[PDB]
């Protein structure tokens, strides 16, 4: 429906979706944050806010 | 920096010297016409239209001009001069010195610094394989590109069983097209 | 000035403004304004020429009319489109979520042809969204508006080009129409012709004109002067109308056999036929204007006549000969030369009326083949008006352009100015226009045209630079979609009055003057040569004799974001841009004072902005309360003012609103009545004037960084107010329906302690991080529990339940009172989406303080964020006692080239001070230019500086030489514009003067509360297992892959294998990594991820057999 | 898990039989619960005989010292 190709098998390994590009791109971890940053003139240079 | 790794050709392209002896400028019709005579000699080697453009090098006596002594491989044209050529004309260790010259000047242009051991890591990518001129007795298709220990351990293999010449020159290749050609199979499918 | 309550603000100007400024506001409802057709528009565009106007709507039936079938049996018509007024005011449409709209009514006729009928039938075609007062419309409750769109007008377009083969110049052409076809006049690298008229390969002009019933000598006749077209017609190989008539129609099709259709039919078919191919009145316009055709003429049509496209065929082929004019039969005589893209008089500036017109005729090309289609097929002599009109899908179209529309954006509303930016912005890119990625760096260049329709400096600084900029100030719109500007003609040196809108077009082939020219007291050019700017772009300079036209002002080609900053001709185009974008981002605080120093473009567009109660007709105060004001006209009739109270605007900052008048003031149209959410006594105030030096202070502001005292924290000078709105709904589900009650699962009492008897909070309740805030619960199903849970049950006798515990919890980081609760029930009318029972909103407010971290930012682009906050007593402080209020850092000035934001620090202390000219026996020389008046000012006192047209170097330092002494007499700031702090940490004096001042600045919204995320285990989406969060859930960083590179580089296998394999997707590790963890244990070594077993499988899906050796 | 251990260690607390008494009636270490006569079965006494013990262990257990380490978990 909609005349779209059907996502054959081939397409499970092929293209930027496949199994083979994977873990190639990047992907979101936990145990993660991020946050704006400041200077911290008193801080030693081994440490950070 | 991305013509010189990519390894194409300069469009603003310069002319080398192919043999040593003297040279014969004549004009003509908006570019040039620039004749080296073998100090051999014998056989000279003819460039045909070097657009006025393309202004003439210089070399150390002046800027270089009629009837003058040019060496092997000696710049002939201001301009930037195609690794392929002085590949084929004076061996690789000349062209591993050209490519780290012409990076590390662009690079020294911008008061960037970068030891050269990380352009020759880059490098030694390139200088990998041998091209397929002469199949020879073994197996191996004309004008491929076969890695060069592989290549040589192959015809390492030439205990007499018939002289197999496997004959091929070096190839230098860019990074893309150095890099579709792996030795495993999945790494080469993740492309 | 012009105002009848504003306040006084002296100024530093030295010209006058022969004009003021516009209706800023104009671009939109005078826009509009011509879709209705509003009796206003009507003598607008009835006055200034415009011999006979016709509306948007009435330009589309007049274009639908009559419709005819094809037995030509019946025709169907329309007629007199009127509207009926609104039915509910905006303010409940914005409470209700109901769409702001008012009836379409237009009158319906059939004819029959056997006899006919005179049936006239007045058929309701819907609903139609109206424009408010302000600008915007209003779609279930958001306010929306619609933003003009760039798009090159079709006409005639020609251009040469170069080729590397041979180098010679070949000349094409190209006519491009609103919904037609295209035929390019190439000219190839050889001869002859390029005639491939619609993209089919090619033709020769002689077999387009001969076909056009053009004997083959009139064509050596005309096209002769002009041989080239010679060796086409010898070459063309073809004699005669049909022999090559029949052949276009091959290369049309190609294919078929040629008949008298295929050689007729098609040609009166693709280009005479007004029905397929028509070009907008606006082609109609810039062809003739191109050409010199009936330009003199009230001429109206959309047929491409033979006549036109003869003659752009010579013009071709004259440009590709080398010559400068060229004329017609009859014609004016025209300047040959090859057109430009760029250039402001080839880009018209679709408006939201030609939008919403074109959305309009979309929908009525739908609504009419249905009627044709049901006409023949239908009961005949059964049938009335009213049966054929399907309205349904008009009014679809309307509500799918309104809504999923890149054009309708929702009104970026955190500030006055933010709002007025949004509307008069112009976006090349969108629907039926180019692309973001699909457009070279040629539209983004600024042209030299732009000066004065188009402002160079305000533009975004993302991935959209060039393709989205804004209105200028004095600039208007054509009638047709093309920018004017206002100039004042100067007859043989004698600057005159006479004020005259040029377009692009027209400005070129004349001579424009400057701006700033020494003009003496009657409108001649004291010195014998000026400043121009010439047809080609370039800045050439003339004798006062040529000179015809000149700029009405200076800050002609600055925007409206622009023109508000002081000492604009000192700053860098980067920082310039950057402080016109970061003005747009500031937030309304809880004082909203005035700037100490601004320019006259303050006062002038806070009334403009729509959030200043502006005094109707000129009465009398009557009575006045926090809630709503009375005014008693001089003629009976009283008129009551609602101001809107702590209501939510679209991005969360706070939309308050304050009287500013007493119970007996007198008050005339136009004043000011009710300050705004940045407005203070009816001008523009985004932020606040802070004590500022300019040392670096131990390192605290380093690299932009900024430090602050704490007078900014105790006293409340940069608090701000936001509001957020959560909300929930309870529907019907699988099991049951979802019901929204206090009754819960398993839970305390202490969690209930302020929810109404009915769920949702008590409005009040000091909610926190957590907390519970409406009561949903949803049927569980069944299940059947495991022996350890039931032998629990058991124990604690509760049996358990057969519902979840759904509920709407604040999110993580958020707090403050609960202010409005809306609800929402399918039970009580109340519409909602479907399979929707009951729908709650709460809105909670919270005053947030100044803290480290949120950023902070001038008028002159300087930014950074707040890294220190050090208690008022250690500060440098003035000889006096007085903290220094911010420090800013002296690294950043010198190397960013906004020296401006130095001055009005100068400034800005003169103006806090007060001087007075010691000229009491003669004027200085270097104050006595500038005003009079301005000689002394007592302390406190504002001021104001046009953006080209203010203070000067050389009388700011003559300004800084009278500083009154604030108490004792004892100047503080020495002439050099340095005073001596005393360093409040160590005691001592500083040994250097430092510089000192007020400078003007705004709290951004980008605070840390907004940034701040985090997530130690959340939820994952279902199909691929990596970590996903919405609203309420944390999200989950992402480790892309330049930091897998790093973490290579590094040589850290375990760290890069941890965060691929057991914090993305491998669920069985994340557990069991989480176990261990919680238990105490070592985390177990990384193994093989079971996302290799999977690999193996979907090979092995393809008949490949891998095995692991 | 934990609740599983938890469950252990109180009922390690009680009589020598009431924990298998208690165990098997709700199919802890088995896996499938047992009538009141069917516990029994291995005890030799009859409905009343497991119903009253079983009934007292349940009211041992409602003891606040039993139910303070497990009311959490439900």
């Amino acid at each position: 429906p909609g005349n779209r190709p059907l996502k054959s098998l081939s397409d499970l390994l092929k293209g930027k979706q496949g199994r083979f590009r994977q873990n190639l791109l990047g992907k979101r971890v936990d145990y993660s944050g991020r946050s704006v940053i400041v200077v911290g003139p008193q801080l030693k240079l081994h440490q950070c806010g | 920096v991305q013509e010189l790794f990519e390894a194409r050709v300069p469009r603003g392209k310069a002319p080398i010297a192919d043999v040593t002896g003297r040279v014969r400028l004549e004009d003509g019709e908006r570019f040039y016409k620039i004749t080296i005579v073998p100090d051999d000699g014998g056989e000279e080697v003819v460039y045909d239209k070097i657009s006025k453009r393309q202004r003439l090098r210089v070399f150390k006596e002046r800027v270089l001009s009629d009837g003058d002594h040019v060496e092997v491989g000696q710049q002939l044209m201001e301009g930037s001069a195609d690794p392929h050529e002085v590949l084929r004309v004076q061996g690789p260790r000349e062209v591993q010195i050209h490519l780290v010259r012409e990076v590390q000047e662009v690079y020294r242009a911008q008061g960037v610094s970068i030891h050269d051991k990380h352009i020759e890591v880059i490098v030694r990518q390139m200088l990998r394989r041998v091209t397929i001129i002469d199949s020879g007795s073994t197996e191996f298709l004309p004008g491929s590109l076969i890695d060069r220990a592989e290549f040589e351990a192959e015809n390492r293999r030439v205990v007499a069983e018939g002289g197999e010449p496997a004959a091929g020159r070096p190839v230098l290749m860019g990074i893309t097209k150095a890099s579709l050609a792996t030795d495993s199979w999945l790494s080469a499918a993740s492309f | 000035n012009s105002v009848p309550g504003a306040p006084n603000r002296v100024s530093f100007a030295k010209l006058r403004e022969p004009l003021e400024v516009p209706g800023l506001l104009d671009v939109q409802t005078d826009s509009f304004e011509w879709l209705i057709g509003s009796p206003r528009w009507r003598e607008s565009a009835a006055e200034r020429g415009d011999v006979n106007p016709v509306g948007g709507l009435e330009e589309v039936l007049y274009e639908l009319s009559p419709i005819e079938d094809f037995s030509g049996s019946m025709s169907l018509s329309f007629s007199d489109p009127r509207f009926d007024d609104v039915k509910a005011p905006v303010d409940e449409c914005k409470d209700k979520d109901m769409t702001y709209a008012a009836p379409l009514f237009v009158t319906a006729e059939f004819i029959n042809n056997n006899t006919g009928e005179i049936k006239s039938q007045t058929v309701f075609m819907g609903d139609f969204p109206m424009m408010t007062e302000k600008g915007t419309f209003i779609i279930n409750g958001t306010e929306r508006v619609v933003v003009s769109q760039l798009v090159r007008s079709p006409g005639v377009y020609f251009d040469e080009t170069i080729d590397k083969s041979t180098d010679k110049t070949l000349h094409s052409v190209k006519v491009i129409p609103s919904r037609g076809a295209w035929l390019e006049f190439d000219v190839d690298k050889r001869d002859t012709v390029g005639v491939r008229i619609d993209r089919k390969r090619r033709q020769p002009v002689t077999v387009l004109l001969k076909a056009l019933g053009w004997t083959s000598e009139q064509i050596v006749e005309r096209f002769g002067f002009s041989e080239i077209m010679r060796s086409t017609l010898e070459k063309d190989n073809t004699v005669g109308t049909d022999e090559a008539l029949l052949d276009i129609y091959r290369k049309l099709r190609p294919g078929e056999p040629p008949t008298k259709e295929s050689a007729q039919t098609l040609l009166e078919n693709l280009f005479f036929k007004e029905k397929r191919y028509d070009l907008a009145r606006v082609g109609r316009y810039k062809v003739n204007k191109k050409l010199g055709l009936h330009v003199g003429e009230p001429i109206t049509s959309s047929t491409l006549t033979e006549e036109d496209v003869v003659a752009t065929i010579e013009y071709l082929v004259r440009l590709h000969e080398g010559q400068t004019t060229m004329t017609v039969p009859g014609g004016v005589e025209v300047p040959v030369e090859t057109d430009d893209i760029d250039h402001f008089g080839n880009r018209r500036l679709r408006t939201v009326g030609e939008l919403i017109q074109n959305q309009i005729r979309v929908g009525m090309s739908r609504m009419e083949r249905v009627v044709r289609e049901r006409m023949t097929t239908q009961d005949v002599e059964a049938i009335t008006p009213q049966t054929l009109i399907n309205i349904r899908p008009v009014v679809a179209a309307i509500k799918e352009f309104f809504g999923t529309s890149q054009l309708s954006q929702f009104m970026d509303q955190n500030n006055p100015l933010s709002g007025l930016t949004h509307k008069r912005r112009l976006s090349a890119l969108g629907p039926g226009g180019l692309s973001r990625e699909r457009a070279g760096l040629e539209v983004r260049d600024v042209h030299p045209s732009h000066y004065g329709r188009m402002c160079p400096i305000e533009t975004p600084e993302g991935p959209n630079i060039g393709l989205i900029g804004s209105l200028s100030v004095y600039a208007r719109v054509n009638p047709f979609g093309f920018i004017e500007t206002p100039y004042r003609k100067v007859v043989d040196g004698v600057v005159s009055d006479e004020i005259v809108y040029l377009t692009a077009d027209e400005e070129d082939r004349h001579v424009v003057a400057q701006a700033n020219s020494p003009i003496d007291a009657d409108g001649r050019f004291v010195e014998p040569r000026v400043l121009v700017r010439r047809k080609a772009g370039e800045v050439e300079y003339v004798p006062s004799s040529e000179v015809d036209y000149m700029d009405v002002s200076p800050r002609q080609m600055v925007s409206v974001a622009t023109a508000m900053i002081p000492f604009l001709e000192h700053d860098d185009a980067n920082r310039a841009l950057m402080g016109a974008n970061m003005q747009r981002q500031a937030v309304p605080l809880v004082r909203s004072e005035a700037p100490l120093v601004g320019t006259g473009m303050e006062l002038r567009a806070a009334i403009d902005a729509g959030d200043v109660v502006v005094a109707e007709e000129s009465g009398v105060i009557e009575e006045v309360s926090a809630d709503y004001i009375t005014v008693m006209h001089d003629n009976g009739t009283r008129r009551t003012y609602r101001m809107r109270k702590f209501a939510r605007s679209n991005h969360g900052t706070c939309a308050n609103q304050c009287p500013i008048v007493d119970a007996g003031d007198r008050v005339e149209a136009g004043q000011v009545i009710a300050d705004g959410p940045c407005t203070d006594d009816g001008e523009m105030a985004l932020g606040k004037n802070l004590l500022v030096a300019i040392m670096p202070w131990e390192g605290h502001n380093y690299e932009d960084a900024i430090i602050l005292s704490n007078r900014l924290v105790e006293e409340d000078v940069l608090t701000s107010i936001h509001i957020e709105e959560h909300e929930i709904d309870a529907r019907d589900t699988k099991l049951g329906a979802e019901e929204i009650t206090r009754d819960i699962p398993n839970i305390s009492d202490e969690v209930l302690a302020d929810l109404d008897e009915r769920g949702i909070v008590r409005i009040g309740a000091e909610v926190r991080d957590g907390d519970i805030l409406v009561g949903k619960v949803t049927p569980k199903g069944e299940t059947e529990l495991t022996p350890e849970e039931r032998l629990l049950r058991a124990i604690f006798g509760e049996k358990a339940r057969e519902v979840r515990d759904t509920s709407l919890k604040v999110p993580h980081g958020e707090s403050g009172k609960v202010i409005g609760i809306r609800v929402f029930s399918r039970e009580d009318e109340d519409e909602l989406p479907a399979g929707v029972n009951e729908l709650v909103r709460v809105y909670v407010a919270q005053k947030r303080k100044i803290s480290d971290g949120d950023k902070l930012a001038g008028r002159h682009g300087n930014k950074g964020v707040i890294g220190k906050i050090l208690p008022v007593e250690d500060m440098p402080f003035l000889a006096d006692g007085t903290p220094v209020d911010i420090i800013l850092n002296t690294h950043g000035v010198p190397r960013r080239m906004n020296i401006g934001q130095i001055l009005e620090t100068h400034l800005g202390w003169c103006a806090h001070s007060g001087w007075k000219v010691d000229a009491a026996k003669g004027v200085p020389d270097w104050a006595a230019r500038l005003p009079d008046e301005l000689l002394e000012a007592q302390p406190n006192a504002i001021v104001s500086t046009p953006v080209f047209d203010g203070a000067q170097e050389a009388e700011l330092q003559g300004l800084l030489s009278c500083t009154l002494p604030n108490r004792d007499g004892d100047v503080l700031v020495d002439a050099d514009g340095k005073a001596m702090l005393f360093d409040g940490r160590s005691g001592e004096p500083f040994p250097y003067p430092v510089t000192v001042g007020y400078m003007y600045i705004m709290k951004l919204h980008h605070l840390v509360d907004d940034k701040i995320h985090a997530r130690s285990t959340g939820p994952y989406s279902m199909i691929t297992q990596q970590p996903l969060g919405g609203k309420a859930q944390f999200g989950g960083q992402r480790f892309g892959e330049m930091e897998c590179w790093a973490m290579q580089a590094y040589g850290a296998a375990y760290t890069l294998q941890e965060l691929l394999t057991i914090k993305s997707d491998d669920t069985v590790g994340r557990v069991k990594v989480y176990e261990a963890i919680v238990k105490g244990e070592n985390i177990p070594e990384p193994g093989i991820p079971e996302s290799f077993k999977v690999l193996l499988k979907e090979l092995q899906s393809l008949c490949l057999n891998v095995e692991v050796l | 898990t934990l609740l599983q251990d938890q469950l252990q260690s109180v009922l390690d607390t009680l009589s020598e039989r009431e924990a298998g008494v208690v165990r098997l009636r709700f199919g802890l270490t088995d896996g499938q619960p047992r009538t009141l006569d069917e516990i029994g079965q291995v005890y030799g006494v009859t409905r009343e005989r497991i119903r009253q013990i079983e009934s007292k262990t349940m009211s041992k257990l409602r003891h606040p010292s039993r139910s303070q380490v497990l009311r959490d978990y439900l």
